[PDB]
Protein backbone atom coordinates (compact mmCIF):
# COMPACT_ATOMS: atom_id res chain seq x y z
CA UNK A 1 0.00 0.00 0.00
CA UNK A 2 2.01 3.27 -1.30
CA UNK A 3 0.32 6.24 0.22
CA UNK A 4 -0.47 9.65 -0.69
CA UNK A 5 -0.85 12.65 1.91
CA UNK A 6 1.16 13.92 3.94
CA UNK A 7 1.24 11.66 7.31
CA UNK A 8 2.10 15.09 8.71
CA UNK A 9 -0.88 17.18 7.50
CA UNK A 10 -3.15 14.09 6.72
CA UNK A 11 -3.47 12.98 10.14
CA UNK A 12 -1.98 9.11 11.23
CA UNK A 13 -4.41 6.39 9.74
CA UNK A 14 -3.66 5.90 5.61
CA UNK A 15 -1.16 3.64 5.73
CA UNK A 16 -3.49 0.67 7.49
CA UNK A 17 -6.21 2.00 6.08
CA UNK A 18 -9.42 0.38 4.87
CA UNK A 19 -8.82 -2.70 7.23
CA UNK A 20 -10.93 -3.94 9.70
CA UNK A 21 -10.02 -4.37 13.13
CA UNK A 22 -12.22 -6.76 14.11
CA UNK A 23 -12.76 -8.25 10.21
CA UNK A 24 -9.72 -8.35 7.87
CA UNK A 25 -7.25 -8.03 11.07
CA UNK A 26 -8.35 -11.68 11.75
CA UNK A 27 -9.31 -13.29 8.07
CA UNK A 28 -12.65 -13.88 9.52
CA UNK A 29 -15.61 -12.42 7.18
CA UNK A 30 -18.93 -10.21 7.53
CA UNK A 31 -22.02 -11.91 6.91
CA UNK A 32 -22.53 -10.39 3.37
CA UNK A 33 -19.01 -9.43 1.95
CA UNK A 34 -18.77 -12.65 -0.52
CA UNK A 35 -21.45 -10.75 -2.29
CA UNK A 36 -19.40 -7.85 -3.31
CA UNK A 37 -16.68 -9.91 -4.12
CA UNK A 38 -19.15 -12.46 -6.50
CA UNK A 39 -20.26 -9.29 -8.46
CA UNK A 40 -16.60 -8.76 -9.78
CA UNK A 41 -17.24 -10.63 -13.27
CA UNK A 42 -15.86 -7.69 -15.68
CA UNK A 43 -11.93 -7.14 -16.68
CA UNK B 1 -31.40 2.49 3.93
CA UNK B 2 -33.88 0.65 2.34
CA UNK B 3 -34.02 -2.98 2.53
CA UNK B 4 -30.88 -2.92 4.31
CA UNK B 5 -30.24 -4.98 7.36
CA UNK B 6 -28.23 -4.57 10.11
CA UNK B 7 -24.86 -4.32 10.37
CA UNK B 8 -22.32 -6.23 12.47
CA UNK B 9 -20.79 -4.29 15.16
CA UNK B 10 -17.60 -3.36 13.95
CA UNK B 11 -18.60 -3.96 9.55
CA UNK B 12 -17.63 -0.37 8.94
CA UNK B 13 -15.61 1.64 11.26
CA UNK B 14 -15.23 4.49 8.98
CA UNK B 15 -18.76 5.20 9.59
CA UNK B 16 -19.68 9.21 10.96
CA UNK B 17 -22.64 10.23 12.35
CA UNK B 18 -22.94 14.18 11.67
CA UNK B 19 -25.31 15.49 14.55
CA UNK B 20 -27.00 18.44 15.45
CA UNK B 21 -26.17 19.98 18.55
CA UNK B 22 -29.12 22.58 18.74
CA UNK B 23 -31.62 21.26 18.56
CA UNK B 24 -30.31 17.40 18.08
CA UNK B 25 -31.31 15.64 15.25
CA UNK B 26 -29.82 12.97 13.26
CA UNK B 27 -28.27 14.96 10.02
CA UNK B 28 -25.76 12.63 7.53
CA UNK B 29 -23.34 10.10 7.40
CA UNK B 30 -19.75 10.87 7.03
CA UNK B 31 -17.21 8.81 5.91
CA UNK B 32 -13.39 8.86 8.34
CA UNK B 33 -10.67 9.30 6.30
CA UNK B 34 -7.62 9.51 8.51
CA UNK B 35 -7.74 10.22 12.55
CA UNK B 36 -8.33 14.07 11.94
CA UNK B 37 -10.16 14.69 8.56
CA UNK B 38 -13.79 13.42 7.57
CA UNK B 39 -15.83 12.95 4.44
CA UNK B 40 -19.45 14.26 3.79
CA UNK B 41 -21.90 15.48 1.49
CA UNK B 42 -21.33 18.98 0.40
CA UNK B 43 -25.23 19.49 0.77
CA UNK B 44 -25.59 18.27 4.25
CA UNK B 45 -23.74 21.40 4.65
CA UNK B 46 -24.92 23.51 2.94
CA UNK B 47 -28.63 23.78 1.36
CA UNK B 48 -30.31 27.37 1.93
CA UNK B 49 -33.94 26.44 0.59
CA UNK B 50 -33.90 23.31 3.36
CA UNK B 51 -32.52 26.09 5.74
CA UNK B 52 -28.67 24.49 6.07
CA UNK B 53 -25.91 27.41 6.23
CA UNK B 54 -24.41 24.97 9.26
CA UNK B 55 -21.19 26.36 10.67
CA UNK B 56 -17.98 24.57 12.58
CA UNK B 57 -20.07 25.78 15.84
CA UNK B 58 -23.29 24.05 15.27
CA UNK B 59 -21.93 20.43 14.51
CA UNK B 60 -20.50 17.16 16.02
CA UNK B 61 -19.13 14.29 14.45
CA UNK B 62 -20.03 10.87 16.10
CA UNK B 63 -17.21 7.76 15.76
CA UNK B 64 -17.89 4.11 15.85
CA UNK B 65 -21.17 4.45 16.58
CA UNK B 66 -23.93 1.56 16.15
CA UNK B 67 -27.08 2.18 18.17
CA UNK B 68 -28.56 5.18 16.41
CA UNK B 69 -29.32 6.85 19.51
CA UNK B 70 -28.36 5.03 23.23
CA UNK B 71 -25.15 6.99 23.63
CA UNK B 72 -23.03 4.30 23.64
CA UNK B 73 -20.24 4.87 26.41
CA UNK B 74 -16.57 3.16 26.26
CA UNK B 75 -16.87 2.83 22.62
CA UNK B 76 -18.08 6.03 20.67
CA UNK B 77 -16.05 8.97 20.85
CA UNK B 78 -17.00 12.86 19.96
CA UNK B 79 -14.91 14.64 18.31
CA UNK B 80 -15.61 18.51 18.03
CA UNK B 81 -15.28 20.27 14.20
CA UNK B 82 -12.37 22.64 14.19
CA UNK B 83 -13.31 23.77 10.36
CA UNK B 84 -15.62 22.56 7.56
CA UNK B 85 -13.81 22.86 3.88
CA UNK B 86 -17.25 22.74 1.02
CA UNK B 87 -15.62 22.38 -2.61
CA UNK B 88 -15.94 25.86 -4.13
CA UNK B 89 -17.34 25.01 -7.42
CA UNK B 90 -19.97 23.67 -5.47
CA UNK B 91 -23.16 25.83 -6.33
CA UNK B 92 -26.12 24.81 -4.23
CA UNK B 93 -27.78 26.72 -6.85
CA UNK B 94 -27.53 24.19 -10.14
CA UNK B 95 -27.33 20.56 -8.94
CA UNK B 96 -25.36 18.65 -6.84
CA UNK B 97 -22.28 18.23 -9.03
CA UNK B 98 -19.11 18.46 -6.48
CA UNK B 99 -21.23 17.29 -3.55
CA UNK B 100 -18.16 16.98 -1.00
CA UNK B 101 -17.38 18.47 2.18
CA UNK B 102 -14.15 17.74 4.07
CA UNK B 103 -14.77 18.22 7.74
CA UNK B 104 -11.33 18.65 9.91
CA UNK B 105 -11.69 17.73 13.67
CA UNK B 106 -9.73 19.39 16.10
CA UNK B 107 -8.85 16.16 18.20
CA UNK B 108 -7.25 13.28 16.82
CA UNK B 109 -9.86 10.56 16.97
CA UNK B 110 -8.35 7.39 18.77
CA UNK B 111 -8.30 4.18 16.62
CA UNK B 112 -10.33 1.36 18.47
CA UNK B 113 -12.06 -1.96 17.00
CA UNK B 114 -14.59 0.14 16.17
CA UNK B 115 -12.87 3.84 14.67
CA UNK B 116 -10.40 2.70 12.15
CA UNK B 117 -10.29 4.69 8.81
CA UNK B 118 -11.30 4.01 5.13
CA UNK B 119 -8.04 4.16 2.08
CA UNK B 120 -9.61 5.80 -0.92
CA UNK B 121 -9.13 5.53 -4.59
CA UNK B 122 -5.99 5.53 -6.50
CA UNK B 123 -6.63 5.60 -10.71
CA UNK B 124 -5.25 2.17 -10.62
CA UNK B 125 -8.74 1.36 -7.95
CA UNK B 126 -11.17 3.19 -9.94
CA UNK B 127 -10.37 1.69 -13.37
CA UNK B 128 -10.74 -2.06 -11.69
CA UNK B 129 -13.67 -1.50 -9.29
CA UNK B 130 -15.80 0.75 -10.72
CA UNK B 131 -17.52 -1.49 -13.20
CA UNK B 132 -21.16 -1.29 -14.55
CA UNK B 133 -22.34 -4.22 -12.47
CA UNK B 134 -19.94 -4.70 -9.75
CA UNK B 135 -21.48 -4.33 -6.43
CA UNK B 136 -20.25 -1.33 -3.83
CA UNK B 137 -21.56 -0.98 -0.09
CA UNK B 138 -23.54 1.87 1.95
CA UNK B 139 -23.98 1.97 5.14
CA UNK B 140 -26.27 4.42 7.19
CA UNK B 141 -28.82 5.71 9.81
CA UNK B 142 -31.48 6.89 7.43
CA UNK B 143 -35.01 6.13 7.53
CA UNK B 144 -35.90 2.62 6.35
CA UNK B 145 -39.35 3.50 4.53
CA UNK B 146 -41.57 5.72 2.53
CA UNK B 147 -42.21 8.59 5.20
CA UNK B 148 -46.12 8.38 6.10
CA UNK B 149 -46.82 4.30 6.12
CA UNK B 150 -46.54 2.84 9.72
CA UNK B 151 -44.86 5.19 12.36
CA UNK B 152 -42.06 7.52 12.37
CA UNK B 153 -39.97 5.64 15.65
CA UNK B 154 -40.12 2.35 14.08
CA UNK B 155 -38.84 3.76 10.05
CA UNK B 156 -35.96 4.71 11.75
CA UNK B 157 -33.98 1.87 12.29
CA UNK B 158 -32.29 1.56 15.78
CA UNK B 159 -28.53 0.39 14.99
CA UNK B 160 -26.55 1.39 11.78
CA UNK B 161 -28.04 -0.28 8.44
CA UNK B 162 -26.03 -2.17 5.61
CA UNK B 163 -26.62 -2.49 1.54
CA UNK B 164 -24.68 -3.21 -1.22
CA UNK B 165 -25.54 -1.79 -4.48
CA UNK B 166 -24.66 -2.11 -8.05
CA UNK B 167 -22.80 0.19 -10.35
CA UNK B 168 -25.02 1.65 -12.97
CA UNK B 169 -24.60 2.20 -16.38
CA UNK B 170 -24.24 5.59 -17.16
CA UNK B 171 -26.49 5.90 -19.98
CA UNK B 172 -28.57 3.72 -18.50
CA UNK B 173 -28.88 6.13 -15.41
CA UNK B 174 -28.55 9.41 -17.34
CA UNK B 175 -31.72 8.04 -19.48
CA UNK B 176 -33.55 7.59 -16.19
CA UNK B 177 -33.65 11.25 -14.55
CA UNK B 178 -33.78 15.04 -15.88
CA UNK B 179 -31.01 16.18 -13.44
CA UNK B 180 -27.90 15.79 -15.13
CA UNK B 181 -25.38 13.22 -14.06
CA UNK B 182 -22.10 14.45 -13.85
CA UNK B 183 -18.75 13.55 -14.73
CA UNK B 184 -18.20 13.54 -11.52
CA UNK B 185 -20.79 11.34 -9.94
CA UNK B 186 -22.02 7.77 -10.38
CA UNK B 187 -24.95 6.28 -10.31
CA UNK B 188 -26.10 2.88 -7.88
CA UNK B 189 -29.15 0.53 -7.61
CA UNK B 190 -30.50 -2.96 -8.36
CA UNK B 191 -31.96 -3.90 -11.79
CA UNK B 192 -35.40 -1.20 -12.27
CA UNK B 193 -37.12 -4.69 -13.18
CA UNK B 194 -35.71 -6.01 -9.97
CA UNK B 195 -36.48 -8.07 -6.84
CA UNK B 196 -34.47 -6.69 -3.84
CA UNK B 197 -35.08 -3.12 -3.79
CA UNK B 198 -32.06 -0.97 -1.53
CA UNK B 199 -31.58 2.32 -1.03
CA UNK B 200 -30.13 5.08 0.40
CA UNK B 201 -32.67 7.81 2.21
CA UNK B 202 -31.89 11.23 3.01
CA UNK B 203 -30.49 10.61 6.15
CA UNK B 204 -27.96 8.62 4.84
CA UNK B 205 -26.75 11.04 2.88
CA UNK B 206 -23.52 12.32 3.48
CA UNK B 207 -21.99 8.63 4.31
CA UNK B 208 -19.76 6.26 2.41
CA UNK B 209 -20.42 4.04 -0.96
CA UNK B 210 -17.48 1.84 -0.50
CA UNK B 211 -15.71 -1.32 -2.33
CA UNK B 212 -12.96 -3.63 -0.99
CA UNK B 213 -10.22 -4.50 -3.60
CA UNK B 214 -9.59 -8.32 -4.52
CA UNK B 215 -5.87 -7.26 -5.03
CA UNK B 216 -5.09 -5.80 -1.83
CA UNK B 217 -7.97 -6.71 0.43
CA UNK B 218 -9.22 -3.04 1.36
CA UNK B 219 -11.87 -0.56 1.71
CA UNK B 220 -12.29 2.15 -0.31
CA UNK B 221 -14.57 4.70 -0.53
CA UNK B 222 -15.62 5.33 -3.67
CA UNK B 223 -18.72 7.57 -3.32
CA UNK B 224 -20.76 9.73 -1.34
CA UNK B 225 -24.42 9.16 -1.10
CA UNK B 226 -25.26 12.29 -3.09
CA UNK B 227 -29.39 11.62 -3.20
CA UNK B 228 -30.51 8.67 -2.57
CA UNK B 229 -33.22 7.12 -4.50
CA UNK B 230 -34.43 5.84 -1.27
CA UNK B 231 -37.43 6.74 0.74
CA UNK B 232 -39.26 9.75 -0.32
CA UNK B 233 -37.13 10.88 -3.52
CA UNK B 234 -38.61 7.31 -4.97
CA UNK B 235 -36.57 8.12 -8.23
CA UNK B 236 -35.27 5.71 -10.08
CA UNK B 237 -31.29 5.74 -8.92
CA UNK B 238 -28.92 6.78 -6.34
CA UNK B 239 -26.24 9.28 -7.24
CA UNK B 240 -22.70 9.05 -5.80
CA UNK B 241 -20.69 12.04 -6.07
CA UNK B 242 -17.38 9.66 -7.51
CA UNK B 243 -14.22 10.21 -4.70
CA UNK B 244 -11.33 9.61 -6.79
CA UNK B 245 -12.75 12.03 -9.26
CA UNK B 246 -12.15 14.91 -6.67
CA UNK B 247 -8.80 13.74 -4.49
CA UNK B 248 -6.86 16.37 -6.54
CA UNK B 249 -9.71 18.84 -4.61
CA UNK B 250 -9.40 16.69 -1.51
CA UNK B 251 -5.12 17.25 -1.63
CA UNK B 252 -5.68 20.78 -2.20
CA UNK B 253 -7.31 20.98 0.93
CA UNK B 254 -5.44 19.24 3.70
CA UNK B 255 -1.93 20.18 2.41
CA UNK B 256 -3.22 23.77 2.64
CA UNK B 257 -4.76 23.00 5.93
CA UNK B 258 -4.32 20.03 7.63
Amino acid sequence: FHTFFNEKTFGLGEADCGLRPLFEKKSLKDTTEKELLDSYIDG
Amino acid sequence: IVEGWDAEKGIAPWQVMLFRKSPQELLCGASLISDRWVLTAAHCILYPPWDKNFTENDLLVRIGKHSRTRYERNVEKISMLEKIYVHPRYNWRENLDRDIALLKLKKPVPFSDYIHPVCLPDKQTVTSLLRAGYKGRVTGWGNLRETWTTNINEIQPSVLQVVNLPIVERPVCKASTRIRITDNMFCAGFKVNDTKRGDACEGDSGGPFVMKSPFNNRWYQMGIVSAGAGCDRKGKYGFYTHVFRLKRWIQKVIDQFG
